[PDB]
């Protein structure tokens, strides 16, 4: 059980943004909100606190005041707002709601902000397709080439999630193009090539593109 | 001021079923305030232990969580492969709240060699103007791997990139992929595009190729 934030989030270095965090169901109960920071590969980092009941707040000195937390008692939903932006801010915002007797009981997926000057770009999506140079005794490997994208993230799905097994999705690579690229392959048996339809679902929000791409033989 | 939380080891590599144990020790007095969470590749945090030995009622109860005076820790009485992890304890006596630097869980498991797929670039692609030549190492352990890339027996350079995948949470493998990239022009000046892997599973290097000519299966 985990809480709802925003989705990822491209901005440019010396503005400001802010996402938000909410429990699932209307559970109108007096929660108080931690928010958490995370760059690429690195350490967790507190940020501050909301607490919506009173509208008290708590922020770690080291974000120098640039963080600020608000929330919307009606709806329940924390905003943290980042202001005068650089790329140190370019990092994964966890959110977690807790109390005293149930201290970070859940926490939200996490929000993705890329502070860059660069645009946004919706990826291409070319199939890897199966042959028989992708297949090993009955197992065939297939997948989809999901290239040039910015910022990150593009999230990929097989089958609209009805394929989950023997999925490998790649950490995007970043090119010299300045622009992202992955890769994702799932490996299923040969013999269901003839009959098994497989498509891959890639979304990249921040472009506001969708595709489902079928991969064929 | 501020509590310092340092955690120990900053990896921890492990067989699997072994007994592990995580150490956080407070630069302060936390009063058992201490909080364990794990975080899963795709990034997923979850609670684990609380209030230093309170286990989250979805977490199995493998784990545990201590206190030895300053000295608090997380144990998995049995290591399993899902348990490969990220791993940070969050003190929450005071604040600001901190948290340890970490602890990367890794799983020691057999030597497994990778299964080797190539994957010629895509007619759709081609009429784009590049061409993204896919090589796949699947499922192999240790990460440790060469790849190399040969256009008509001439070792590539410079023109490829590569991507691996954290340890698999059921079978604690690595995955690889190697990507060569060429203009188009050049992806059809050339033949045979072959994908040389070499690892501690294969006593000879795995060659896996295709002809252009041949699209890239057997015509
Ligand atoms: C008066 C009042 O509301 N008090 C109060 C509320 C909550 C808590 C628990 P807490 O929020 O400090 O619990 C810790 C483990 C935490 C820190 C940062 C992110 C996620 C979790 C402790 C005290």
């Amino acid at each position: 059980v985990q809480l709802q934030q925003s989705g990822p989030v491209l901005v440019k270095p010396g503005g400001s943004v802010k996402m938000s965090c909410k429990a699932s169901e209307y559970t109108l109960t007096s929660y108080l909100f931690q928010w958490v920071k995370q760059k690429s590969g690195q350490g967790l980092e507190w940020i501050g606190y909301i607490y919506p009941y009173n509208g008290g707040t708590r922020y770690n000195e080291k974000f120098r005041g640039k963080a600020t937390l608000t929330s919307d008692k009606s709806s329940n939903t924390a905003y943290l707002e980042l202001s005068s932006l650089t790329s140190e801010d370019s990092a994964v915002y966890y959110c977690a709601r807790s109390s005293m007797s149930d201290p970070g009981a859940n926490w939200g997926p996490g929000t993705l902000v890329t502070v860059s000057s660069a645009s946004t770009k919706g990826p291409s999506v070319f199939p890897l397709a199966p042959s028989s140079k992708s297949t090993s005794g009955g197992t065939a490997a297939l997948g989809c080439l999901v290239k040039d994208y910015f910022p990150e993230p593009v999230t990929v799905s097989w089958n609209s999630g009805a394929l989950t097994s023997g999925v490998h999705t790649f950490p995007a690579v970043l090119q010299s193009s300045g622009l992202y690229s992955l890769s994702s392959v799932v490996t299923v048996p040969s013999s269901s090539l003839g009959t098994q339809t497989y498509i891959c679902n890639v979304n990249h929000k921040p472009s506001n593109t969708k595709v489902d791409k079928k991969v064929e033989p | 001021l501020d509590i310092q939380m340092t955690q120990s080891p900053s990896s921890l590599s492990a067989s699997l079923g072994e007994r592990v144990s995580l150490t956080c020790r407070a630069s302060q007095e936390i009063s058992g305030y201490l909080y364990w969470l794990q975080q899963k590749p795709d990034g997923t945090i979850k609670r684990l232990i609380y209030a230093g030995s309170t286990l989250d009622s979805g977490v199995p109860k493998r784990f545990s969580g201590s206190r030895s005076g300053s000295d608090y820790s997380l144990t998995i009485s049995s290591l399993e492969s899902e348990d490969f992890a990220d791993y940070y304890c969050l003190q929450y006596a005071s604040y600001p709240r901190t948290f340890g630097g970490g602890t990367k869980v890794e799983i020691k498991r057999t030597v497994a060699a990778p299964s080797v797929f190539i994957f010629p670039p895509s007619d759709e692609q081609l009429k784009s103007g590049t061409a993204s030549v896919v090589c796949l190492l699947n499922n192999f352990y240790p990460r440790e791997a060469k790849v190399q890339w040969k256009v008509d027996n001439a070792l590539q350079s410079g023109n490829s990139q590569e991507s691996v995948t954290e340890q698999d949470s059921k079978d604690s493998t690595y995955s690889l992929s190697s990507t060569l990239t060429l203009s188009k022009a050049d992806y059809e000046k050339h033949k045979v595009y072959a994908c040389e892997v070499t690892h501690q599973g294969l006593s000879s290097p795995v060659t896996k190729s295709f002809n252009r000519g041949e699209c890239g299966a057997g015509a």
